[PDB]
């Protein structure tokens, strides 16, 4: 019954919570790094007509 | 296509097939030692035809079929062997393992377990299949570790009993002192001739130097019982008579004389190592047969039997006549 | 580095007005994040020791403890980042002021460069 | 990388908000899915690494020991399920969440782009690890295991620190990749000595070098089972790690300065499995061969070439699993006679067959059959040494045959012979230890069809 | 999860290793080049010390 | 096992330590309080200071 | 009981640092060691000697 | 529920604790015969015949038939030593010494 | 079969003398792998073309990765740290190329030795000769270098290598 089980087994949630959390954090770290998106030496590539970023 | 590669992979394919099948239904019936020995029958008759190929006309292969891992320059994959040597020594122990089986339905009748006495016989001829088509040294040693650990629980077959616990253990321990030497063997090879494959270390090596065939030599002596290392056979005499008469009378033993075989080109090529295999053939073939003399049991006399069989056959290696020990076996 | 006699320094200023040339902390910086962390094991804590249900005894008084981190938090984060601001800008000031002690150290390819060699045996 | 940290700190408010009869049920499913999760880190590269962000980072030598460290959890939980029946709520808890911070800590000890922040949790992890020990310990001995363990590391690691920040203030920084690529010859002086000795102690001290391995048998006799689990797993291995990470800043003197360790492991290798053989308690036989193995993998991490680099890492792995399947072993039977001696209980395999079978596919793994990753270690080291000088095969030799011997020990005297007539309170086995020793022994057996995965950044 | 890992895509560059040599040493055998070259740096590059003893 | 691993072992590194440091703590914590003796001890260390470090 | 705390507990509070224990501790725990270190410190500066005068032919040395 | 008194505890010196210790191990005061007071920590323990477990008699109704132990009694201290799976000092037909000439 | 290339691989055209029956009595073996063909090789063949229609059915493509040269050690500044790190990524690239070269060259050799039979050590001449030339310029190039090889201890090593060729050459000229 909802609003019964809700009180009880709402605590499984949180785990799942905070890999998708964790995913968002580690997102927000690769943010920060660009400073040689389609700079470096190896990878240096001409972008596409639709492109503005290599990767993301 | 070449019809060899495919019977010859099937004999080993479908020596398996019981043991899968020692989780069904069948396994806990008793109609499967009858099945097991149908299985090893239809192996044999299967096995027969790439014999028979080879008598026609002499066919050798290397099938080299799944790569395990590569490690910088040396690579390691499952790699089967079928020579003559291969194609003649399989029928000949599928058909001594199809008689011992056959004679334990009725030898082994009264005893609760077994089912799983004949799984492990048929492990047993595996692990003994799998040692002789091995290619490379990691296979042939499996092969020598999965005999011996067979060996070790076929022995200790009462674990009730004390002196089949300490006779298991001792031979356990004469295999560990040989596979000091086969050890040592492997590190030279890779080392020195940078692979494990057996035609590698054919083409490197023109004249052998001491050290890789004296570790060849103490495994062969570890597990063909000689007179270093001779009590463990004559003790392991601990086990039922089934396992008695196939292991270590006409199969697991030889181990150590085909490994020799198998390195013959690289033997032949040193003169002092082939001296030592002849004087520790002499003297293990005398000494036992001095033993076998007087000895009052039975299964003793036989052990002691082979063990100068054994070193007769250490004698012809010594001597540079590898086929015919071969055939001797 | 002993930055107390700096010229020009108010005697007890917590934050001068040079300080508000730089860029303020965020909100959301995991600091402050941390400090309001702080505040709320504290507030568990206070609940603990009073015998009292530490998770639901006073939400008022945890969000007290909360805040009051969080503030403490913020000024001293502003305080921490002018003082590493005012280290950075006399670095480069003397190291400018000062050639002489600096000098540009000749660019060299590994080409060049004879490095001795250990084999490993 | 935070896709895994995150998850294992939730699992702290997880476990505290949960019902008074589901902790266990939770805590497992979300360790395993953690664990699932974190299989994710075993796609490599053959270039540098996996790098996360600044503060953390992967490798094809941490990814194997992070995947052990996640795997380990739900392990822990099922064997301590037993024993902390008649425990009040609120220890219970207090239990997992000891277990949940070890794990956390040895989670971003494994990944550590800096040296002094992986200084920081390494010595961190030595907190709940003393407390599980020293607290829910059945015996009077935990106190003195309790600081022998404690003091020992510290006292090894002490000296590092200041090795470190000395490191810090020459070089001018301490991650692990300006390391590696501004690395520089150690020229032969008295400071160089007495820096690789700091540098170097701290990780020996916890392998455990023979001679310093006092503490581990104490502390494997008085820790609960999980305490035993995780500190032969994946603790033992924290000091080879650190050894392989700071090794590429001691060259070239560490080809003369390893002599006095080499052969204390050495012959080492031979004495404790020595000792296996005269020993009337499982838990310090098989803390005894934990040593004679961590031994071996510090000759490998010596040696210092890529054939043993490779060996060191899985024999580290194969070690870690076939010791925590052993521990859980004992703990079966102790859990039956609460005796904890090899002579009480005897012919077990008369009564219960199916760990019979466990004990055998144990022993045959700790005796390194082929073709388990346990000989592909050992195989490894043992050829690397035997190019390092031809001699050290008879060491080896000699260790392998004695190796065999205490296995088949352990085997016969436990389960053969005669059962003793005076213990009737055997009863069959729960599910709960035979999944246990499932989930034990099959990853041993599939990474064994897969061995490239844990054979290191070397591979 | 092991069938995951079984499937895991090449990202040590196995076969693109394999393929790299593969062309190379079939460039190298048409051409006559002697395989792999001891050197490996050219030594034009090098700039070495004069020891002038 | 008893002679190296329980024995010496055992006495070199733990045990060693163990009686140094409860020796040590026994002399330096072993005062009956009087002041007399602390003061004596005061005026020695000032003229030691005064003599030594200039 | 008594024979296993007798074997593993009882053995220091009754040690007492003879000339007999401590000359074979010294020998057993100190002997082998240097004894070892002797054979393999020869083995290898041998090896180094004849790596450095070129006579040892180490073709086909590829892994270490 | 064993207490401290009966663990075994430093050599003896007086024949009143001498033979204390011998009450305790359950075994006569002239049976009982201590190891020498050397420094190895055998101390309290003592000093039974170096025989085998083989060589025990295999018809008395032992309470552990397999390692032939009754139980209570004095345990050697080199029991793991002898428990017929492992070295044993059965006499044989022949003695040692001719043994070891002939085979050498 | 065109899956690999046959340069790479060379083999050898192994004619096979024709059947030459002296006697009547009809061999075995002619008959088992005729039955063997009508037994095993006919299914076998039909599930292969099934399978590979049901692949043509839906065809895709994948692509060989191309790397681009980049500057090398030997133009890297003292402490530069970006040209080192691509320095280092292209040498160890260059590293598992040649541990695939010299994979190749062993098969090659393992494959003459089995198929030459017992007259190997003749004709596998060429096979060894190149194998001993390859293992020789491997052994140069990467060998003790250690656990921790990097492209600067690969470099100090040609540079002594180079010192001792420099040295010797200048000796034998000047003897
Ligand atoms: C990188 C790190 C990451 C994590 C950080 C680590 C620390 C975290 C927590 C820090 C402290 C804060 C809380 C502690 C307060 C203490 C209260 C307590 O004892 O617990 C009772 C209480 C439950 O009990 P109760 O029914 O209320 O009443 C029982 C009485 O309170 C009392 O019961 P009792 O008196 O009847 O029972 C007595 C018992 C009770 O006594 C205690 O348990 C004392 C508490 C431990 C001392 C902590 C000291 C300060 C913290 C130090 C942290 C050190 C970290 C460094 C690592 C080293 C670890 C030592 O004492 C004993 O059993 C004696 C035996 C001694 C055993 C060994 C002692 C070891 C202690 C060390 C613990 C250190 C970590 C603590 C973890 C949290 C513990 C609650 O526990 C809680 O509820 C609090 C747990 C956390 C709440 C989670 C809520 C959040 C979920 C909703 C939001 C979701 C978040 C995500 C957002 C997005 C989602 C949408
Ligand atoms: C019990 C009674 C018998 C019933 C069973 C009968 C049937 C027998 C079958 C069982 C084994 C027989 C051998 C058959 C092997 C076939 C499968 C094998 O070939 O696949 C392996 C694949 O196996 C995996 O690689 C290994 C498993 C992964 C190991 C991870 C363990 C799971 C995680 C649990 C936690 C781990 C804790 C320890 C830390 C690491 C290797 O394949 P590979 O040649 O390579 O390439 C695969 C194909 N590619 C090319 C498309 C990619
Ligand atoms: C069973 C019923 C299903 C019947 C339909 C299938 C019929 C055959 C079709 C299979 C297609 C072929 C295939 O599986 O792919 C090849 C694939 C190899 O993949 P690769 O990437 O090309 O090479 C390995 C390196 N990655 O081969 C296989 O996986 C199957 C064959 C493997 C051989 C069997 C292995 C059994 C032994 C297990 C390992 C034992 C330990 C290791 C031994 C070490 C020996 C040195
Ligand atoms: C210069 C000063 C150097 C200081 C070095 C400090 C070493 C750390 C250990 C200090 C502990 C000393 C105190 C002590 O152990 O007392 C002896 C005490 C007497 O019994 P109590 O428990 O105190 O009695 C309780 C009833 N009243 O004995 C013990 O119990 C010892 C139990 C713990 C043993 C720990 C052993 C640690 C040694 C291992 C190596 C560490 C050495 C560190 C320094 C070495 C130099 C590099
Ligand atoms: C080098 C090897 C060093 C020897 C290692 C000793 C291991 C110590 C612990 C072993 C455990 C004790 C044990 O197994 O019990 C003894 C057990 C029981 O005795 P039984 O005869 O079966 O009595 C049954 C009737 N009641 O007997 C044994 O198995 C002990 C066997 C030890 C063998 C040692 C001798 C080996 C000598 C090797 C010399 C030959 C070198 C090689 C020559 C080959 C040519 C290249
Ligand atoms: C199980 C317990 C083990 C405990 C650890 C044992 C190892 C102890 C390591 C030595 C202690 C001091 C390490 C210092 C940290 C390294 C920093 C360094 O090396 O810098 C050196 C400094 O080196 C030192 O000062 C070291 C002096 C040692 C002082 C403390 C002695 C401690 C005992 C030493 C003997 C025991 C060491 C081995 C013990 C083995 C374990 C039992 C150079 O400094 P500069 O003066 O600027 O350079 C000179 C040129 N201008």
């Amino acid at each position: 019954n909802v609003l019964q089980i809700v009180r009880d087994h709402w605590v499984h949630i949180l785990v799942p919570v905070g890999f998708v959390f964790g995913c968002y954090l580690d997102r927000r770290s690769d943010e920060k790094l660009t400073a040689f998106r389609n700079k470096s030496l190896l990878f240096k590539r001409e972008l596409r007509p639709n492109e503005e970023v290599t990767w993301k | 296509m070449n019809p060899f590669a495919s019977l010859t992979l099937t004999t080993l394919t479908i020596l398996t097939i019981p043991i899968m099948m020692s989780n069904s239904n069948i396994y806990k019936t008793n109609l499967y030692p009858n099945y097991v020995k149908t299985t090893v029958s239809y192996a044999f008759t299967l096995s027969l035809v790439p014999l028979l190929m080879f008598m026609h006309t002499g066919q050798e292969m290397i099938i080299s079929n799944w790569h395990w891992m590569t490690l910088q320059t040396v690579e390691l994959s499952l790699s089967f062997k079928m020579d003559y040597f291969s194609v003649m020594f399989i029928p000949v122990a599928l058909f001594v393992t199809w008689s011992i089986m056959e004679f334990s339905m009725w030898y082994m009748h009264s005893d609760p377990f077994i089912n799983r006495f004949f799984k492990y016989l048929l492990l047993f001829l595996i692990t003994m299949m799998i040692l002789v088509t091995a290619n490379n040294l990691f296979q042939l040693f499996i092969g020598w570790e999965g005999v011996g650990i067979m060996s070790f629980l076929l022995i200790g077959w009462w674990h009730g009993r004390t002196d089949a616990n300490t006779a298991a253990l001792q031979a356990i321990l004469y295999n560990r002192i040989g596979d000091i030497g086969f050890v040592l063997s492997m590190a030279w090879f890779l080392t020195h001739s940078n692979a494990w494959d057996l035609q590698q270390i054919f083409m490197l090596n023109n004249e052998c130097p001491n050290m890789p065939l004296i570790g060849l030599l103490l495994a062969a002596a570890g597990k063909s019982a000689q007179f270093g290392l001779h009590p463990w056979l004559p003790s392991a005499m601990e086990g039922p008579t089934p396992v008695s008469a196939l292991l270590h009378s006409s199969t697991m033993v030889v181990a150590g004389v085909f490994l020799l075989i198998r390195f013959y080109p690289l033997m032949e090529t040193n003169k002092l190592v082939q001296t030592m295999t002849l004087c520790l053939g002499a003297i293990t073939t005398l000494f036992t047969a001095l033993c076998a003399i007087t000895q009052n049991d039975i299964k003793k006399i036989v052990a002691f039997s082979t063990s100068s069989q054994l070193g007769l056959m250490m004698v012809t290696i010594g001597i540079n006549q590898p086929h015919l020990a071969f055939l001797h076996i | 580095t002993m930055m107390s006699g700096r010229p020009g320094r108010v005697p007890l200023q917590f934050l001068p007005n040079e300080a508000r040339s730089l860029p303020p902390p965020k909100l959301t910086d995991p600091r402050l994040v941390y400090m309001g962390f702080l505040g709320y094991c504290s507030g568990l804590i206070d609940n603990a020791i009073r015998r009292r249900p530490v998770v639901s005894a006073g939400l008022h008084r945890q969000l007290l403890y909360v805040t009051s981190f969080v503030f403490f938090g913020y000024y001293l984060l502003k305080r921490q980042d002018y003082m590493y601001a005012l280290r950075d800008h006399d670095m480069f000031a003397y190291v400018k002021s000062h050639p002489e002690d600096f000098p540009e150290k000749d660019k060299k390819t590994y080409g060049e460069i004879l490095e001795e060699f250990h084999p490993v045996r | 990388m935070l896709k895994i940290i995150i998850p294992t700190t939730m699992l702290l408010p997880m476990t505290w908000m949960s019902k008074h009869n589901m902790i266990w049920i939770n805590a497992t499913v979300h360790s395993l899915l953690i664990s699932l999760i974190s299989l994710s880190l075993l796609n490599q590269l053959g270039e540098n690494s996996l790098n996360f962000s600044l503060t953390f980072f992967s490798d094809s030598l941490s990814a194997p020991l992070l995947v052990l460290t996640t795997w380990l959890l739900p392990l822990m939980l099922m064997a301590s399920q037993s024993h902390l029946s008649k425990e009040t709520t609120t220890r219970k808890k207090l239990y997992i969440t000891m277990l949940i911070l070890l794990q956390l800590f040895l989670i971003m000890t494994f990944t550590a782009t800096e040296l002094i922040l992986f200084y920081i949790l390494f010595e961190a992890t030595l907190v709940p690890t003393l407390i599980i020990i020293t607290r829910w310990g059945n015996q009077t001995e935990r106190l003195n295991a309790g600081l022998y363990f404690l003091f020992y590391t510290l006292a090894g690691s002490l000296p590092l620190l200041v090795a470190l920040v000395y490191i810090q203030n020459t070089t001018g920084s301490l991650n692990f990749l300006i390391i590696h690529y501004w690395s520089h010859p150690l020229s032969n002086s008295w400071s160089n000595i007495f820096m690789w000795l700091a540098c170097i102690m701290a990780f020996m001290v916890k392998m455990p070098l023979y001679g310093l391995h006092l503490w581990l048998p104490k502390a494997h006799v008085e820790a609960p089972i999980a305490g035993s689990m995780v500190l032969a797993a994946v603790l033992l291995k924290l000091g080879g790690y650190g050894m392989m990470r700071i090794t590429t800043i001691l060259n070239p003197l560490t080809n003369y300065m390893a002599y006095p360790f080499l052969m204390l492991s050495m012959w080492g290798m031979i004495m404790t499995s020595s000792i296996c053989l005269r020993q009337t308690d499982l838990k310090s036989l098989i803390a005894y061969s934990s040593v004679s193995h961590m031994a071996l993998v510090i000759v490998a991490i010596m040696i210092q070439t890529p054939w043993s680099f490779m060996g060191a890492t899985a024999l580290m792995i194969a070690h870690g699993l076939t010791s925590s399947m052993l521990f859980c072993l004992a703990n079966t039977n102790y859990e039956r006679v609460h005796s904890r001696t090899m002579i009480l209980a005897r012919g077990l395999q008369t009564l219960l067959p199916l760990m019979a079978t466990w004990w055998l596919v144990a022993s045959l793994t700790n005796l390194a059959l082929p073709p388990s990753i346990n000989l592909i270690g050992e195989l490894f080291i043992i050829t690397a040494s035997f190019s390092w000088s031809n001699i050290t095969i008879i060491l080896m030799g000699m260790n392998m045959m004695i190796t065999a011997l205490y296995s088949l020990y352990m085997l016969i005297t436990t389960q053969r012979g005669k059962y003793t007539h005076h213990i009737n309170n055997i009863k069959p086995s729960f599910t709960r230890e035979n999944a246990l020793m499932a989930l034990h022994i099959l990853p041993l057996l599939l990474l064994t069809l897969n061995p490239k995965m844990i054979l290191g950044p070397l591979y | 999860g092991s069938t995951f890992v079984a499937y895991l895509p090449d990202y040590r560059m196995q076969e693109w290793a394999r393929r790299e040599a593969e062309r190379l040493v079939k460039y190298r055998e048409a051409n006559g080049l002697p395989l792999m070259e001891s050197n490996c740096f050219d030594p034009n590059k090098i700039q070495l010390p004069e020891d002038e003893d | 096992s008893s002679l190296l691993d329980l024995i010496w072992l055992e006495t070199i590194l733990p045990k060693t330590t163990s009686f140094i440091q409860m020796k040590m703590s026994i002399m330096v914590s072993n005062q009956k309080g009087l002041i007399k003796l602390y003061f004596l001890s005061f005026l020695i260390t000032i003229m030691i200071s005064m003599t030594l470090f200039n | 009981i008594r024979w296993t705390y007798a074997r593993s507990a009882n053995i220091y509070p009754n040690f007492r640092p003879t000339p007999k224990t401590s000359l074979l501790g010294a020998l057993f725990g100190i002997g082998p060691l240097f004894f070892w270190y002797y054979v393999f410190k020869t083995d290898r500066d041998k090896k180094e000697k004849l790596i450095q005068e070129g006579k040892l032919d180490q073709t086909f040395n590829i892994s270490y | 529920h064993v207490t401290k008194d009966m663990f075994p505890g430093p050599y003896p010196k007086t024949p009143e604790e001498r033979a204390a210790a011998a009450k305790k191990y359950n075994m006569r005061v002239e049976d009982y015969e201590p190891y020498p007071d050397d420094g190895m920590g055998y101390g309290d323990y003592p000093k039974l015949p170096d025989r085998s477990q083989q060589e025990r008699d295999p018809w008395y109704d032992w309470d552990h038939p397999d390692l032939r132990l009754n139980w209570g009694e004095p345990i050697h201290w080199d029991l793991d030593m002898y428990i017929r799976n492992r070295v044993d000092t059965s006499p044989t037909p022949v003695s040692w010494n001719t043994m070891c000439k002939h085979l050498f | 079969p065109d899956s690999w290339d046959k340069d790479v691989y060379p083999e050898p055209p192994r004619r096979t003398p024709a059947p030459a029956p002296q006697t009547s009595l009809p061999n075995p073996v002619t008959y088992l792998t005729k039955i063997f063909d009508l037994l095993v090789d006919r299914p076998v063949t039909l599930a292969r073309e099934f399978i590979e229609q049901q692949h043509a059915k839906n065809r895709y493509y994948y692509y060989h990765r191309e790397f681009r040269r980049v500057p090398d050690i030997t133009e890297c500044e003292e402490k530069d740290i970006l040209c080192m790190f691509e320095a280092e990524m292209q040498w160890r690239r260059d590293y598992k190329v040649d541990q695939e070269i010299v994979n190749i060259i062993q098969e090659r050799l393992k494959a003459c030795q089995q198929r030459e039979g017992e007259s190997y050590r003749q004709n596998c001449a060429k096979e060894l000769e190149q194998f001993t030339q390859v293992s020789k310029a491997f052994q140069d190039r990467y060998s003790d270098l250690g656990a921790h090889y990097s492209a600067r201890k690969c470099l100090a090593k040609q540079k002594q290598r180079m010192l001792a060729e420099r040295k010797a050459a200048k000796e034998a000229a000047a003897a």
